């Protein structure tokens, strides 16, 4: 039900509501962290 | 402000332009000046050459 | 400074003990008379102009006599331990800004109301560890504080390496990167300053604070990237200053009321108190009550100060004399 519908790439996070690229990760806001993805 | 999404309707970044290389010509630009932040906090600029 | 009066207070200052009004030749001299029965005690003071006695204490009517030294009026300057809450990171994030506020309470004015506001940023890079942090948001905090040249910052501003958990490390306007080399620094240090003193007219105060964080954005939520805790004073505004103003106000209850108001039409007072030494005190509180249908009372005090010398050598010898003469047991601080 969490829809995200944007992405960001920085070095820095986004804000939660976003992913965040970062040179070969993507990361998501999921139980209070950023969750990588394998 | 992922919240949000800045409508070019209301911000106009890219508008109409008159031609005739094109019916629809465009004309992009805008900038920042003010920021409104909260309890009445407004701040202007006033650019002085003599800066 | 203007202190309260229960109907009045009187000092006299006591530099030597001599036994005898025989013996009061230079100011400052001072010895308790009391009669043998020990009805009534006085002071005679060998003032600058010549000799003076104190009011006489009916002995029957001293409600508290209690000697104080002079720590404990040694105004201890409060500290600080700024650090980075280990709950939040124990390393900088890169990318934050890392702004730290000093909230001043009392500054000109004498309410809470004049409050005044001193920044500090510091963005964080990679690798930036945490003295290197440390290091640069001193640097930041001492160059917006002492950056105005004219009196004094505002505070004092100090680090710390492990190594020597207890030597501070100074950092100025004029400090420099270069300047600060060790890498093992925990946390910025605080200390509030000794604002400028005028015997008269400007008392001894101080400007209170606190450092307020700003926050960042660790894992999902705006957070305080540290905490200001306190720590034990190492610094005590000594005394001095403090005895001199009680002098010059306590000195137009015996003199002149005016002191320079027709300033050159006006009486020189010489007062007898350095203000650049440390005293202890050595307050009397005693009514007088009249004959008949006059049972009201007048309380009055009698203050005594005399250099402390490590020991308090010299107001525990003027504690000895009144308690032979007056048959008082003063303790002796």
């Amino acid at each position: 039900m969490k829809t995200l519908r944007t992405l960001k790439i920085s070095p820095n996070a986004p804000d939660i509501n976003s992913v965040w690229l970062y040179k070969g990760t993507m990361k998501y806001f999921n139980n209070g962290e950023w969750e990588t993805i394998g | 402000w992922t919240t949000f999404v800045l409508d070019n309707n209301s911000t106009r970044v890219v508008e109409k332009v008159q031609s005739r290389l094109h019916s629809n010509a465009l004309s992009a630009g805008f900038q920042f000046v003010e920021y409104k932040a909260p309890n009445g906090v407004r701040v202007r600029l006033d650019v002085d050459p003599f800066y | 400074m203007v202190i309260s009066i229960n109907q009045v207070r009187q000092l006299y200052v006591a530099k030597a003990l001599k036994a005898n009004t025989a013996a009061l030749t230079t100011a400052g001299d001072i010895v308790p008379k009391a009669d043998t029965a020990k009805t009534t005690l006085y002071f005679q003071s060998m003032s600058p102009a010549g000799i003076v006695a104190s009011d006489k204490i009916n002995l029957k009517h001293v409600l508290y006599a209690k000697a104080t030294p002079s720590e404990a009026l040694a105004h201890k300057l409060v500290r600080y331990s700024v650090t980075l809450d280990a709950d939040v990171s124990a390393t900088p994030v890169a990318g934050q800004n890392y702004i730290l506020r000093l909230a001043f309470r009392q500054y000109i004015g004498l309410s809470e109301e004049d409050q005044y506001f001193k920044y500090g940023e510091v963005i964080a890079r990679s690798g930036m560890t945490a003295s290197d942090f440390y290091k640069k948001m001193a640097i930041s905090l001492a160059k917006n504080l002492e950056n105005k040249t004219e009196s004094t910052p505002l505070v004092n501003i100090y680090l710390i390496s492990a190594a020597a958990a207890s030597t501070d490390v100074p950092v100025t306007s004029a400090t420099k990167e270069s300047d600060l080399t060790a890498t093992d620094y925990n946390q910025i240090i605080i200390e509030e300053t000794e604002q400028p003193w005028v015997l008269g007219m400007m008392p001894q105060a101080f400007i209170p604070f606190t450092p307020q964080f700003l926050t960042i954005t660790v894992d999902g939520e705006d957070r305080l990237w540290g905490v200001a805790t306190v720590v034990t004073p190492t610094k005590t505004v000594p005394d001095g200053h403090l005895i001199a103003d009680l002098e010059y106000f306590c000195m137009g209850a015996r003199g002149d009321i005016y002191r320079g108001m027709g300033y050159p039409n006006i009486i020189k007072t010489t007062y007898l108190v350095d203000p650049g030494a440390v005293y202890d005190v050595l307050d009397i509180h005693y009514f007088y009550t009249g004959s008949n249908e006059s049972v009201q009372k007048s309380e009055k005090t009698i203050t005594l100060v005399a250099v402390d010398d490590g020991s308090h050598t010299a107001m525990n010898a003027l504690i000895g004399a009144i308690n032979t003469a007056s048959g008082l047991t003063i303790a002796t601080l």
